[PDB]
């Protein structure tokens, strides 16, 4: 089959930026290649096909160049809109493959995490599970790392984390943090804490309860 | 396409 | 407009059959194109299918061709995706998409999930707090995947982080916060709407005040 390798996996950059994206493949594909944009978590636009040719309502800041097996996706002065997912699509030969991928991101200012924690619901204790939840919301840039702490020492395991897309109308990224502890364990401790480390300070934020209060 | 080639259709598929 | 859509079973067993409707509106099948199926795995690989051409030619990835079939029904301008025998490394979204001049039109994307786990109706939680306030809801103990939430019935768009929902021990858990400016919940209610189409649940949970 044919590989395709494309570049980078990932870019920041600002506004007004121009970027190329490169695709090689592993034989020649005499200009057999399409380029797909697709918004995060959505799905796909055909771009670019027969390596160079604009779809109908591709505007004239994306281009297409390249011949045999090296070909370059090239987006001059990056628009709001043009910060997501392309991919590269050969169809020269049987079966048709693609690219790995690439992300475009926009920079921003950096922001602190707006840091909220939740006790578990009276609901869930009925169930014999206790989960304790803890949002870092709205920073800038994407690194971050998330803590948690039952009466002071640290607790890894037993957590899960998850995180959002760049965010659309603020460029920030977003993290949710759930600690849960079968009602027993829960109730045999008395303060749960939640610490986030981010590049915006020094010190942890840190979010905190107490069951005795 | 290249100067070397004509695009074709196969299967509805145009291609170089 | 051309417009596809992508419909069929989120869970399908080990070793049963996946089977993928694409609906077509605004172009006949039967016209011009060959007529796709596109496969996305978690962490975003892409694999093509394969096709049926708009005169009834099939042609199939070899990887795959021991275990698919293409077809089509030209009365309801539907084309259909088989994949027998399937494994957990079948679970992927799955699309599909026309072929002419690149690849100009595609359906939503449908996720599959391939496992033996069973279907579990999930459990949802509020997030209540002990110039603004955040509020969520915390949806766990379900399969599979999807779900979908809502605030005020959609109502309430802005301020409102969903998260991707995370897979431990054949169960999800997913959450959801939204912040608001103070005073106005609980006067204003705020309530999570969650749909679990494959246990056929549905549930909105009123925050209230801790």
């Amino acid at each position: 089959d044919i590989l395709m390798t494309q570049s980078p996996v990932s870019m920041s950059l600002s506004l007004g930026d121009t970027v190329s994206i490169t695709c090689h493949s592993s034989q020649d594909i005499s200009s057999n290649i399409g380029w797909l944009q697709q918004a995060p978590g959505k799905s796909f636009k055909g771009l670019i096909y027969h390596g160079t040719n604009l779809e109908d309502g591709v505007p004239g800041r994306f281009s297409g160049s390249g011949s045999g097996a090296d070909y370059s996706l090239t987006i001059s002065s990056l628009s709001s809109e043009d910060f997501v997912d392309y991919y590269c699509v050969q169809y020269g030969q049987f079966p048709w493959t693609f690219g790995g991928g690439t992300s475009l991101e926009i920079k921003r200012a950096d922001a602190a995490p707006t840091v909220s924690i939740f006790p578990p619901s009276t609901e869930q204790l009925t169930s014999g599970g206790a989960s304790v939840v803890c949002f870092l919301n709205n920073f800038y840039p994407k690194d971050i790392n998330v803590k948690w702490k039952i009466d002071g020492s640290e607790r890894q395991n037993g957590v899960l984390n998850s995180w959002t897309d760049q965010d659309s109308k603020d460029s920030t990224y977003s993290m949710s943090s759930t600690l849960t502890l079968t009602k027993d364990e829960y109730e045999r401790h008395n303060s749960y804490t939640c610490e986030a480390t981010h590049k915006t300070s020094s010190t942890p934020i840190v979010k905190s309860f107490n069951r005795n209060e | 396409c290249g100067a070397d080639s004509y695009e074709m259709e196969e299967d509805g598929v145009r291609k170089c | 407009d051309v417009q596809l859509q992508e419909s069929g079973p989120a869970l399908v067993k080990p070793s049963q059959s996946l089977s993928l409707t694409c609906t077509v509106t605004g172009y006949s099948i039967t016209s011009d194109y060959a007529w796709n199926w596109i496969r996305q795995f978690p962490g975003n690989k892409l694999e093509w299918m394969g096709y049926i051409s708009y005169s009834a030619n099939t042609r199939y990835n070899p990887s795959l061709k021991s275990r698919i079939s293409i077809t089509r029904d030209t009365s309801k301008n539907q084309f259909f995706l088989q994949l027998n025998s399937v494994t957990v490394e079948d679970t992927a979204t799955y699309y599909c998409a026309t072929a002419g001049r690149g690849f100009p039109y595609w359906g939503q994307g449908t996720l599959v999930t391939v496992s033996a786990a069973k279907t579990t109706a999930p459990s949802v939680y509020p997030l209540a707090p002990v110039s603004s306030v955040t509020l969520g809801c915390l949806v766990k103990g379900y399969f599979p995947e999807p779900v979908t939430l809502t605030w005020n019935s959609g109502s309430l768009s802005s301020g409102v982080h969903t998260f991707p929902a995370v897979l431990q021990s054949d169960l999800y858990t997913l959450s959801s916060s939204v912040t608001v400016t103070s005073s106005t919940w609980p006067s204003q209610s705020i309530t999570c709407n969650v749909a679990h189409p494959a246990s056929s649940t549905k549930v909105d949970k009123k925050i209230e005040p801790r």
